[PDB]
């Protein structure tokens, strides 16, 4: 999971097995998903 | 906020938590219906919640208001974060009291070496995950333009200014964003971003307030 520079409090996926994360708000990578289902596709 | 303290329940009137279901970055009360924060915390959806301490907890001071206009910085840049500012218009007014207030424009900018306030109640942890319930506080210095610009190599615009240590130690965080950088009364900067949290040659970066300050009142009369 990449949080990024920026400071923001944002809850996304990623895969390990789908789990979340904080992210920071800005240059995120593609292991960054809105929701489980589209991580687990 | 890692490296700070807790704020005194209402010495800090004019910070406000975002929130979308939770909080996920702050800002500031600039009059009774505006609020101003980073572009990168932009949501379709925003409640503002003001008179907060404890961000868990109901207790009777908070006053809790829906965000009825989201303005960003026509320039803002998504990725080099240039122009990290926004505006929010309340959908009603707020009732300004002791625990509300709101906090001044700059009346110019700033000098390197002026000390500030920063709050927030982001991560205090550099390395691991520790959300506060209460509001953090950190008093920490405008740095020279020149400290930045080493500390991010062709990262950094006029628009931009570094507070804190080139030591690391204390420093803003995730969960911080859109929140204030209060220097003599006045609202300096923004919590915008930085490598990590509290690391050593990486100081956080903010944005310059004092560089928007007409942008601020244009859009606020016309809206
Ligand atoms: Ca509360």
């Amino acid at each position: 999971p990449y949080t990024g520079p920026c400071k923001a409090r944002i809850i996304r996926y990623f895969y390990n097995l789908c789990q979340t994360f904080v992210y920071g708000g800005c240059r995120a990578k593609r292991n960054n998903f809105k929701s489980a289902e589209d991580c687990m596709r | 906020i890692v490296g700070g303290y807790t704020c005194q329940e209402n010495s800090v009137p004019y910070q406000v938590s975002l929130n979308s279901g939770y909080h996920f970055c702050g800002g500031s009360l600039i009059n009774d219906q505006w609020v101003v924060s980073a572009a990168h915390c932009y949501k379709s959806r925003i409640q503002v919640r003001l008179g907060e301490h404890n961000i868990n907890v109901l207790e009777g001071n908070e006053q809790f208001v829906n965000a009825a206009k989201i303005i960003k910085h026509p320039n803002f840049d998504r990725k080099t974060l240039n122009n990290d500012i926004m505006l929010i218009k309340l959908s009603s007014p707020v009732k300004l009291n002791a625990h509300v207030a709101t906090v001044a424009l700059p009346s110019s900018c700033a000098p390197a070496g002026t000390q500030c306030l920063i709050s927030g109640w982001g991560n205090t942890l550099s390395s691991g995950v520790n959300e506060p319930d209460l509001l953090q506080c950190l008093d920490a210095p405008l740095l020279p333009q020149a400290d930045c610009e080493a500390s991010y190599p062709g990262k950094i615009t006029d628009n931009m200014v570094c507070v804190g240590f080139l030591e690391g130690g204390k420093d803003s965080c995730q969960g911080d964003s859109g929140g204030p950088v209060v220097c003599n009364g006045e609202l300096q900067g923004i919590v915008s971003w930085g490598y990590g949290c509290a690391l050593p040659d990486n100081p956080g970066v903010y944005t310059k307030v004092c560089n928007y300050v007409d942008w601020i009142q244009d859009t606020i009369a016309a809206n």
